[PDB]
RNA sequence: GGUUGCGGCCAUAUCUACCAGAAAGCACCGUUUCCCGUCCGAUCAACUGUAGUUAAGCUGGUAAGAGCCUGACCGAGUAGUGUAGUGGGUGACCAUACGCGAAACUCAGGUGCUGCAAUCU
RNA sequence: GCAGUCAAGCGUUCAUAGCGACAUUGCUUUUUGAUUCUUCGAUGUCGGCUCUUCCUAUCAUACCGAAGCAGAAUUCGGUAA
RNA sequence: GCCCUGAAAAUGGAUGGCGCUCAAGCGUGUUACCUAUACUCUACCGUCAGGGUUGAUAUGAUGCCCUGACGAGUAGGCAGG
RNA sequence: AAAUAUGUAAGAAGUCCUUGUUACUUAAUUGAACGUGGACAUUUGAAUGAAGAGCUUUUAGUGGGCCAUUUUUGGUAAGCAGAACUGGCGAUGCGGGAUGAACCGAACGUAGAGUUAAGGUGCCGGAAUACACGCUCAUCAGACACCACAAAAGGUGUUAG
RNA sequence: GGAAUACUGCCAGCUGGGACUGAGGACUGCGACGUAAGUCAAGGAUGCUGGCAUAAUGGUUAUAUGCCGCCCGUCUUGAAA
């Protein structure tokens, strides 16, 4: 028998293909499980790992998002990668060229970045242009801002959000949320 | 040998330097150890019955071997036991695997960047102790002795050496017990 | 009913030393806290104000604040299986500044200066502790020595 | 019916399961508790070796 | 405990500031090898001089052989050693071929007369009787007299086979 | 070195008894108009430094002195204690192995050190 | 409930023939208690009657040892269920 | 020290049994010998981990391949069938 | 006034040099915070280990416990009642203790060869009716931890002292 | 005085007997012996020889023999009860 120091058998906590069953999308996951393979290149193995994520862990990139990462020095010839879908923004006007690499862009998403007189293509087209990720310039969305984590930590004090179906007054708002209904969170 | 010889010859004696190096053999089973001394027997790589590893003495690790003691049986390893036990049961750690020592290519690829790049380089840096005996000892994997061939030479184990047998420092008589572990 | 008042179980952490009860000298009141010293916490009995909760009696922690009698200390208190952090204002007589921080520093200094002495030639040096040595052979001479040698005593009563 | 009043058997057990660590530190941590007053002008120290440090920007 | 040796154990306390080499001690120790030796050197020197080894060295061990071992030869063994009920005095004589010999059966038979295990007895002198007539016990002088000779009746031949064909005879 | 003011550490500084103390300082000490406080110019307040004195405070010395302080193979590796055994004993309890280790006792030494400033045969 | 160790005393005298205080070591499980392990989808809850068998700390009967055993009567003890 | 007395309970019975007396008992020492699902080497199953590999090259890329480690399980969770 | 337990520290979030901010603070360009620029990356400041570190969300069962060494309270005591640390049982078979929850040994994929543990080797029963020195004779011997009990008291048995 | 011998330890000294295993399936690695051609025990067994045919061998089943095995389910600290 063996001390064991560590759980036996233990798996990575580490999805390892997509979970989806996209036909297409497993041959974009064929094409970089071989350039990450194949290449160094740090960009393929972070995008290989990218395709195997859930539509929590992909957030939308949106089209201002884009427009103000190319502001960045030394950034406006990159061609920014979304492995993930590219939406539109109508509160930017000024929107600049550049060539845009994603998995999905919304009507209005395409129509601004082509508009601009810029590109807009799919991964495996930016991946013979960039088999290495050149000039390339990765963007990933605000995860942070679902719904959902507004009620992660729910606790006393914790200043987290209730699960509350129905809100205004009249609705977890008297004893235990101020001083004068027995005490304040 | 003739230093011994010549403080003698002088009426004096010659006191030899502390012991650089052990071995330790885990003898216990892992069921009903203390936490402490259960802690201790992992950090120092000996998590199943006997397992061996060599240890450098200082006062850090020497406390180390009190805290751990009836649950061991330690000493001196000789050149001989330490060539034998590399030769016969030396294996590497790479990549978190427990490679052998088959060539002498394996350990160079490892240790080289330390010296050592045969497996006497590596019996060397053990023995001699010193520089990079962390790196070098740690290369190497618990060695997985079996149960001695010819029986522990004692009623019962778990008494200290000096009291009937087994566990505990029993110096130089380490080698006799390797040797048939081995 | 059982009993769990706050300085309960205290007869004696927070009870004076023998023979130095009454006025607490000018030195403690003299002493300098910045933020980010370490402190050893002791209470004082005496001063009823801005003491430890008796269970932070002999933690040592760091300031984050000073105050006008007061420091801050930070300790990191064990509470389930986690540790809380926990933030105490405690007046001055009942902190200490630690010595074994001040000696740190110390060889922080001598650790600098080692390295200038050595640099300024180039040659090497070995800043970091090692722990004691095994120890390396001796000639013990006989000479004014020749062993005295010993015996066990019978036994014997004397009442 | 009686029944067992008290233990902490087993409790350290649990509570090592996944347990202890520390308690995370952060360069930059948190001002709560710390002088009003000394925060109050501390933060018009800093607006300033900011602003300052725009007479290198332009 | 197993086939004795008797063993110089020399040693002394670690050197030091005011004492650069302080004094060497020696005991003559029983012990069937050097770790025992050594470790029975230090049960002792925390008795009676209040030395931990922890501050001490040992200086040296060295082998006792006996001198003249295929002489027969009368010892004079004194004994301290502890009971179920007290702690006592010995003396008893023991009649051998060398020292260790002496020993071993020595701590045999204050084991089988006063069940006294190795760890209750203190060996507190051996020393060889010079003069015969010295020899205080009987059990010992009555093998001292001139043109001793005794028979050995009732003998036992042990067989080999289970079964055997004629009825033994014990005749020595 | 003495002395004084403000101190640090707070008996190696405290307690008891007895001697001694140049010089300066400190003191005791002279006085009650004034501010000021008392049953009481005793304390407290002011005035003189003038009439006086080391008597006391103070400072040191003495003592098989009380206390306190330091040390020691003095007791003692004692008591107590961490770990080990299918050790001993009917048991209370005890010994051994890897380690830690006191107090009472005995004896020996000691009896303020020291910072800022002013001042002095 | 039963049995010991001690021996101050009782016993004309005499500790112990027969007793034995103040103390103290035990044994027993036909007393009473203490506990709550077993049984609450159920082990019929006192006494007697009837019948068998077992224990021995023996009341009788056999044979002994002891006495403050003259005899008679008795008492103490052993082997004995 | 060992042995003897102190040492009384209920179906017939228990160093586990037989039986053992310079032991097959007690204390001690020395060797050899027997034996676990544990230890050592090896095969095979599975689990986990790390790699290699569709450049055009007959039939499985969630596949083929190389390497290391590991395997108790109630209540319970999950996965694959 | 121990032993055992117990807090913190052993650097890059560090060190030193220059001098910038502010309404705080100082008699004060004094400080206190926070920074710019410069310098030091071999042991960057003990040991050992690391089977990787960090982190988030959600949800089961549980919420009668019991046992052993040691510490320990109540009780005459209890296979009684109640705490302390650890290890167990519960949830766990396997080898040993004849027997057995909890002791000793040792934790378990299907197997082969070897070696062992605790425990044993007259025969039941695998394995020396082995070797060696003593002790013991019981008309009530004795025979192995946990454990299946024995005391005060006594013997001109016998052994050693 | 000069030797032996015991005890302990070392040899990258030589060597006999027995046992279990033989995974893998072109080559590739590290070597060793050779003056070389080349040979080898060097990244896992080959060679030679024999036996079996209404049979050797194997699966199943019944029985016997050695050792081993209490009734499941449940609640429960604890169930063969
Ligand atoms: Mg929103
Ligand atoms: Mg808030
Ligand atoms: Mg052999
Ligand atoms: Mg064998
Ligand atoms: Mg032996
Ligand atoms: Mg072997
Ligand atoms: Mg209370
Ligand atoms: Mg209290
Ligand atoms: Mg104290
Ligand atoms: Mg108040
Ligand atoms: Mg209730
Ligand atoms: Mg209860
Ligand atoms: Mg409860
Ligand atoms: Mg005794
Ligand atoms: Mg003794
Ligand atoms: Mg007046
Ligand atoms: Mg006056
Ligand atoms: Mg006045
Ligand atoms: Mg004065
Ligand atoms: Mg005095
Ligand atoms: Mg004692
Ligand atoms: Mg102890
Ligand atoms: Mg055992
Ligand atoms: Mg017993
Ligand atoms: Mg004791
Ligand atoms: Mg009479
Ligand atoms: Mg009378
Ligand atoms: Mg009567
Ligand atoms: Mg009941
Ligand atoms: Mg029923
Ligand atoms: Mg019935
Ligand atoms: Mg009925
Ligand atoms: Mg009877
Ligand atoms: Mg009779
Ligand atoms: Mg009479
Ligand atoms: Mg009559
Ligand atoms: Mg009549
Ligand atoms: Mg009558
Ligand atoms: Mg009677
Ligand atoms: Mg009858
Ligand atoms: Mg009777
Ligand atoms: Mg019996
Ligand atoms: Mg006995
Ligand atoms: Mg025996
Ligand atoms: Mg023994
Ligand atoms: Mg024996
Ligand atoms: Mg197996
Ligand atoms: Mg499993
Ligand atoms: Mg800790
Ligand atoms: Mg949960
Ligand atoms: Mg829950
Ligand atoms: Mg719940
Ligand atoms: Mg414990
Ligand atoms: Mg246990
Ligand atoms: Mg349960
Ligand atoms: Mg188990
Ligand atoms: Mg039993
Ligand atoms: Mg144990
Ligand atoms: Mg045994
Ligand atoms: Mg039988
Ligand atoms: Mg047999
Ligand atoms: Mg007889
Ligand atoms: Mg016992
Ligand atoms: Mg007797
Ligand atoms: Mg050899
Ligand atoms: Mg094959
Ligand atoms: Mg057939
Ligand atoms: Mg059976
Ligand atoms: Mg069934
Ligand atoms: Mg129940
Ligand atoms: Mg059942």
């Amino acid at each position: 028998g063996i001390d064991h120091t560590s759980k036996q058998h233990k798996r990575s906590g580490h999805r390892t293909a997509p979970k989806s069953d996209n036909v297409y999308l497993k041959l974009l996951v064929k094409l970089y499980t071989f350039l990450a393979r194949r290449t160094d290149a740090p960009f393929n193995k972070v995008v290989l790992k990218a395709l195997f994520l859930s539509k929590i862990n992909r957030p939308p990139v949106s089209v201002s998002r884009i427009a103000r990462a190319l502001k960045q020095e030394g950034a406006a010839n990159k061609t920014v990668v979304v492995v993930g879908t590219v939406t539109d923004d109508a509160r930017i006007f000024e929107f600049p060229k550049t060539t845009v690499a994603a998995l999905r862009f919304t009507a209005g998403a395409r129509a601004k970045i082509v508009k601009a007189g810029g590109e807009c293509i799919t991964l495996d087209q930016l991946a013979v242009r960039a088999p290495k990720g050149q000039n390339t310039l990765i963007l990933r969305g605000p995860r942070n801002s679902r719904e959902a984590v507004r009620h992660f930590g729910m606790g006393p004090h914790k200043g987290k959000a209730p699960r509350i179906l129905s809100t205004g007054r009249k609705f977890e708002r008297a004893r235990g949320r101020r001083r004068s209904k027995g005490f304040k969170v | 040998i003739q230093a011994k010889r010549d403080a003698k010859a002088a009426g004096s004696y010659y006191v030899e330097a502390q012991h650089k190096l052990v071995f330790v053999v885990r003898i216990k089973g892992i069921n009903k150890i203390p936490p402490k001394p259960r802690k201790v027997l992992q950090l120092l790589r000996l998590t199943r019955i006997n397992s061996g590893t060599f240890v450098k003495v200082t006062k850090a690790t020497l406390e180390l071997l009190k805290l751990i003691e009836p649950y061991v049986a330690y000493g001196y390893p000789s050149y001989s036991t330490i060539r034998q036990l590399v030769y016969k049961r030396g294996f590497g750690k790479i990549n978190k695997q427990r490679v052998p020592l088959s060539d002498n290519a394996i350990i160079e690829a490892n240790l080289g960047k330390y010296g050592i790049l045969s497996i006497d380089d590596l019996i060397h840096e053990i023995i001699t102790v010193g520089p990079h005996f962390k790196q070098a000892n740690n290369f190497l994997w618990p060695f997985k002795l079996s149960n001695p061939s010819g029986g522990w030479g004692v009623p019962r184990k778990f008494k200290h050496f000096i009291q009937g047998g087994s566990f505990g420092n029993r110096e130089e008589f380490i080698n006799k017990l390797v040797k048939s572990m081995n | 009913g059982k009993s769990h008042g706050y300085r309960s179980r205290t007869r004696y952490m927070f009870q004076r030393d023998f023979r130095k009860h009454g006025a607490v000298h000018l030195s403690t009141y003299l002493k300098v806290y910045k933020v980010g010293d370490i402190v050893d916490i002791k209470a004082n009995g005496s001063i009823q104000k801005g003491m430890p909760h008796k269970f932070y009696q002999g933690k040592t922690g760091v300031v984050y604040n000073v105050t006008k009698s007061s420091v801050g200390v930070i300790i990191n208190k064990m509470v389930g299986n986690r540790y809380l952090e926990k933030r105490l204002n405690l007046r001055v007589e009942h902190i200490k500044h630690s010595k074994c921080r001040q000696e740190f520093l110390e060889r922080v200094k001598a650790n600098a200066a080692k390295r200038a002495e050595a640099k300024a030639q180039g040659v090497a040096v070995q800043l970091k502790r090692q722990p004691a040595q095994p120890r390396e052979s001796r000639i013990v001479s006989t000479e004014g020595n020749v062993p005295q040698t010993l015996a066990p005593v019978p036994y014997e009563t004397f009442i | 019916a009686k029944s067992k009043n008290h233990t902490a058997h087993n409790q350290t057990r649990k509570a090592h399961r996944n347990g202890i660590k520390k308690p995370k530190t952060y360069k930059y941590p948190s001002l709560k508790g710390v002088d009003p007053k000394f925060r109050r002008n501390h933060k018009h120290a800093l607006h300033g070796t900011a602003k300052a440090l725009a007479a290198a920007k332009k | 405990m197993a086939h004795f040796k008797e063993y110089q154990v020399i040693g002394r306390r670690l050197p030091t500031e005011s004492v650069p080499e302080p004094k060497l001690f020696r005991m003559r120790i029983f012990a069937s090898n050097e770790v025992i030796a050594k470790s029975r050197y230090w049960y002792f020197l925390q008795k009676l001089h209040k030395v931990k080894k922890a501050s001490g060295e040992i200086v040296s061990i060295n082998q006792i052989n006996e001198a003249h071992p295929t002489k027969v030869k009368n010892f004079g063994v004194w004994v301290r050693y502890d009971s179920r009920s007290g702690t006592h005095n010995m003396y008893k004589e023991i009649r051998d071929v060398s020292r260790v010999a002496a020993v071993e059966t020595l701590y045999q038979d204050m084991a089988a007369r006063h069940r006294a295990r190795f760890r209750s007895i203190h060996i507190l002198k051996v020393a060889e009787i010079e003069k015969t007539a010295d020899v205080k016990r009987q059990y010992v002088k009555q093998f001292l007299t001139k043109d001793l000779k005794f028979p050995l009746p009732h003998r036992v031949q042990k067989s080999t086979k289970t079964f055997s064909y004629k009825r033994p005879s014990t005749f020595y």
